[PDB]
């Protein structure tokens, strides 16, 4: 049972950052990327492989 | 040995500390991205059965497919016409897999045994054997070594060279059903069907984070393109959000109209869309951030259990028991 | 006048009836994938038959049933004819042969997928539909069935009458290959597989009675009834007008001719009840 | 240029490939062979003439039984489509409870989600055992089961002491009440009587099979 009592331990002592800070990163990285992606953006007929 | 319970205690309440507000109230007042409509495009017919699993080729050009016939057929989507067609020793298969350097091609089923072909000589190559239960997913982390998960609530790291196991992950309590490899192929997840998600290391190989957030078993697993998120499915019709800095879930994406369960979860190239097949013979396509709808991808007459992104994020093909493949634009 | 009047509306209804279930049962057919099976090949060769007839004959003839002359030429006239005799001839050997598959569907079930499959069924649809147009088209555009009675050669003379006159050989060998033979078919193949409905709930009631014939007989009544009510007393006044000379009136002839046609309108209230062809129904209007 | 017409070549080969192997594919009849441990499973198999497959053929038609080899049953959904199931399960096992776990087994098997569509052929193995003990023995089944009390054998039923085909009688209605219960006329149940030495468990389970095909046949066209 000491095994199991270890990892409890060992996964306990890791850095956090508050909810705002990751929010924002995943904000800055979806608008960033937003303009690269044909399933949002219907791209010209001209570009597009299937048709 | 109480102990437990106090560290316990202290992770609840330093989870508990951490959150500061939801993810719904920052993200409230970006503009939505509308309605969103997809039309299907090509149609690839062949196999005799139903369609477990598939893989999208690292070129955006060739795909791989396995079916409960036992046989293996790599498509051309550009031309819908087929390629190589691999018969099998067993006919129950419940994964497939497309190596990186698009020469090898793993599959892996019922029989607890992972083979692997090499495409470029179409004769078995390797047979890695030494798992006790039935394999669920297998992926190619490099040319020569590869990581699966099978139904022993274990997991593996093989060699090809030498078909001997290097390093065994443990911890799960039930069955493990997926894994997703990290954008840097230094990490990897695992969803299993005690409704709880780990964060392996590869090199080390030990656990290192655990979460909780489902109370049913857990079918699909992925990243988050940025590679600090991932999105889960379950059977209570439910897809969550966690995050590995702050150690908890963030947004929940449920509707009330729905009460089947979830076969697969995938991600979009700038991570704004998130697509999920149900049991409802059809897909839907759900909004990251907001959390609110933006189509549906009808047309299977039964359940989906396959779905895959290109790595150019052209393309989104789903697999159903219908015998079809289908390419969505 | 007013009968006039009144018999052009609901023969107009029963024109769009006609050509509106069978285009709607083959746009169903074609438009989804999960109606392409085997046997239903038979039923839309079936639905293409009666729209054909419906959509080429019965306008026609109403025509000339209203305006008691016909206005175009004896070419058309056999034309006419030699169609309306294709047509009717061909929309029961395919209800032979969905009976024959019924059949051999029950009776053999470790068979059946060998028996039938995709590329025979093609050769059976064309032989039927050749044996079916062999026998209408090559003697009725040649002279054989015509009669040489004095009412006959002035009908033929004509260029404004066109009406129905035959000889007793070409009577009794069309209806014979029409109708006579195709139905100790249905009657054997209906009786053995009711007889086996029968043994299977037999079966089960003296395997678990304790715990736990009227759908088959309702099924099997109707689709034999419809059908032998529709076109039994048509090929009978066929015969018997031929063998006695004045024994029937043409007016009741005509009548039992038309009634004869309305079948066509029936089939898919028939052999298209199944819960797949119910959701293609309410998907597609 | 020429590349694609090499490739609409290899597509033809191909095809040509599939369509030959479809034949034999929809020529044979899959069964799933799942009992109980310690059921007899493995004689039944053996005297018949991590996984493991079985082929024979009776009067020309192609057989291939599949024995899966954890309490937990996630793989099951695999098994939907398949013609029968074979369900093996020890008759004499009522007090070593082992009996009722082989009935909530069968109980979880019928009512399972994906399993709407499939029968499921029943053997009673070890006749000569529950004989043995239901007539040579002080313990009756009485004890373990209380209501064996109040059931008398069905008027009906054929047979020998009066007590073993009581006993047989009760065991099987024990699992036709769980048979009967739900599922409507999609599917049914076939008991059987079972013992070692017997030799026509190859001819049951092909009329079985043919029983089975004939009254889908039936069903799906409004005549059952
Ligand atoms: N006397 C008698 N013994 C039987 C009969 N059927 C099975 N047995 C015994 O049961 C044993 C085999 O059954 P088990 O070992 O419980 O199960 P198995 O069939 O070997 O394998 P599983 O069914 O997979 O557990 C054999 O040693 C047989 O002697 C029978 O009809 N009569
Ligand atoms: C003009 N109407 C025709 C006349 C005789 C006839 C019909 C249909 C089938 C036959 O085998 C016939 O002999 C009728 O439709």
């Amino acid at each position: 049972a000491r095994k199991l009592v270890e990892q409890l331990k060992m996964e306990a002592n890791i850095d956090r950052i508050k909810v705002s800070k990751a929010a924002a990163d995943l904000m800055a990285y979806c608008e960033a990327h937003a303009k690269e992606d044909p399933l949002l953006t219907p791209v010209p007929a001209s570009e597009n492989p299937f048709r | 040995r109480q102990e437990a319970e106090q560290l316990k205690n202290q992770i609840r309440d330093a989870r508990k500390a951490c959150a500061d507000a939801t993810l719904s109230q920052i993200t409230n007042n970006i503009d939505p991205v509308g309605r969103i409509q997809m039309r299907t495009r090509r149609t690839l017919r062949g196999h005799l059965a139903k369609i477990y699993a598939m893989h999208w080729g690292t070129d955006s050009r060739l795909l791989v497919s396995a079916s409960q016939d036992g046989k293996l057929i790599i498509w051309d989507s550009y031309t819908t016409n087929k390629v190589h067609a691999i018969p099998l020793r067993s006919s129950w298969v419940m994964t497939c897999a497309y190596a990186p350097s698009g020469n090898y091609v793993a599959c892996g089923g019922l029989d607890n045994i992972c083979s692997i072909y090499n495409l470029k000589t179409v004769r078995v190559s390797r047979e890695l054997a030494g798992h006790t239960g039935y394999l669920s997913c297998c992926r190619f982390l490099d040319d020569n070594q590869i990581v699966t998960s099978s139904g022993d609530t274990t997991c593996a790291l093989w060699d090809i060279e030498t078909g001997q196991q290097t390093t065994t992950f443990t911890g799960h309590t039930g069955d493990v059903m997926s894994l997703s490899l990290a954008p840097d192929t230094r990490l990897f997840v695992s969803g299993a069907c005690d409704a709880s998600a780990k964060l392996w290391d590869v090199r080390e190989g030990m656990c290192r984070q655990t979460f909780t957030g489902h109370e049913s078993d857990i079918n699909a697993i992925c990243f988050f393109p940025n590679g600090n998120a991932f999105a889960t499915g379950s059977d209570d019709a439910t897809c969550r959000l966690f995050d590995l800095r702050a150690d908890q879930e963030l947004m929940t994406y449920s509707h009330d109209n729905i009460i089947c369960g979830i076969t697969s979860v995938s991600f979009s190239k700038s991570g704004r869309l998130l697509l999920a097949g149900y049991d409802d013979f059809n897909c839907n396509v759900w909004d990251a951030l907001k959390a609110d709808r933006a189509g549906v991808l009808a047309g299977h007459d039964n359940r989906v259990s396959c779905l895959g992104v290109t790595d150019d994020g052209m393309a989104v093909a789903t697999g159903s028991w219908d015998s079809f493949l289908k390419i969505w634009n | 006048e007013v009968w006039v009047v009144g018999m052009g509306i609901v023969m107009s209804l029963i024109v769009l009836a006609i050509v509106f279930g069978n285009v709607l049962v083959i746009t169903a057919i074609a438009k989804f994938e999960r109606l392409q099976t085997v046997t239903n090949y038979f039923i839309t060769s079936l639905a293409c038959a009666d729209l054909v007839m419906g959509l080429a004959v019965v306008p026609f003839g109403a025509a000339h049933i209203l305006t008691k002359t016909w206005t175009f030429g004896n070419f058309w006239c056999e034309f006419w004819t030699s169609i309306d005799v294709l047509c009717v001839t061909a929309s029961i050997e395919t209800l032979c042969v969905i009976a024959v598959d019924r059949y051999f569907a029950i009776t053999s079930p470790f068979k059946y997928q060998s028996l039938l499959t995709k590329n025979k069924a093609r050769v059976i649809i064309l032989m039927v539909w050749i044996v079916s147009g062999l026998t209408s088209f090559l003697p009725i555009q040649m002279h054989w069935y015509r009669a040489t009675h004095q009412e006959a050669i002035n009908c033929y003379a004509e260029e404004t009458c066109c009406d129905f006159f035959t000889n007793q050989a070409y009577a009794i060998a069309s209806s014979i290959v029409s109708f006579y033979v195709p139905l100790v078919i249905m009657v054997f193949v209906y009786s053995r597989v009711f007889q086996e409905a029968k043994r299977q709930l037999q079966k089960i009631d003296k395997s678990e009675g304790r715990f736990h014939e009227h759908k088959a007989l309702k099924t099997l009544g109707i689709i034999m009834g419809t059908f032998t009510l529709c076109w039994l007393p048509f090929f009978i006044v066929n015969i018997v007008h031929v063998i006695q000379d004045n024994l029937i009136r043409k007016e009741v002839y005509i009548l039992l001719n038309w009634i004869g046609y309305v079948n066509s309108g029936f089939n898919p209230l028939i052999y298209c009840r199944s819960p797949d062809f119910r959701i293609a129904f309410q998907e597609l209007l | 240029r020429n590349e694609e017409k090499a490739q609409r070549e290899a597509n033809k080969k191909i095809e040509k490939q599939l369509q030959k192997d479809k034949q034999v594919y929809r020529a044979t009849h899959r069964l799933l062979l799942l009992g109980a441990g310690e059921s007899g499973k493995s004689t039944i198999v053996k005297q018949m003439r991590g996984i493991f497959e079985t082929k024979f053929q009776v009067d020309k038609v192609n057989f291939h039984m599949f024995d899966v080899g954890d309490e937990r049953r996630k793989w099951i959904q695999c098994f939907n489509d398949v013609t029968a199931i074979i369900f093996v399960v020890a008759s004499s096992s009522y007090n070593m409870n082992r009996l009722q776990e082989a009935l909530n087994l069968f109980k979880s098997i019928w009512n399972n989600r994906w399993l709407r569509t499939i029968s499921v052929i029943l053997f009673l193995n070890k006749q000569d055992l529950l004989a043995e003990k239901v007539l040579a023995g002080k313990s009756k089944i009485e004890d373990y089961f209380p209501e064996f009390a109040r059931y008398t054998t069905p008027e009906d039923a054929t047979p020998e002491d009066p007590r073993v085909t009581r006993a047989k009688y009760f065991i099987r209605d024990e699992f036709l009440r769980i048979s009967t219960a739900s599922g409507d006329g999609r599917h049914y149940c076939y008991p059987h009587f079972t013992c070692a030495v017997d030799t026509e468990n190859i001819r049951r389970v092909f009329n079985d099979c043919r029983d089975i095909i004939q009254r889908m046949h039936l069903r799906q066209y409004e005549l059952l």
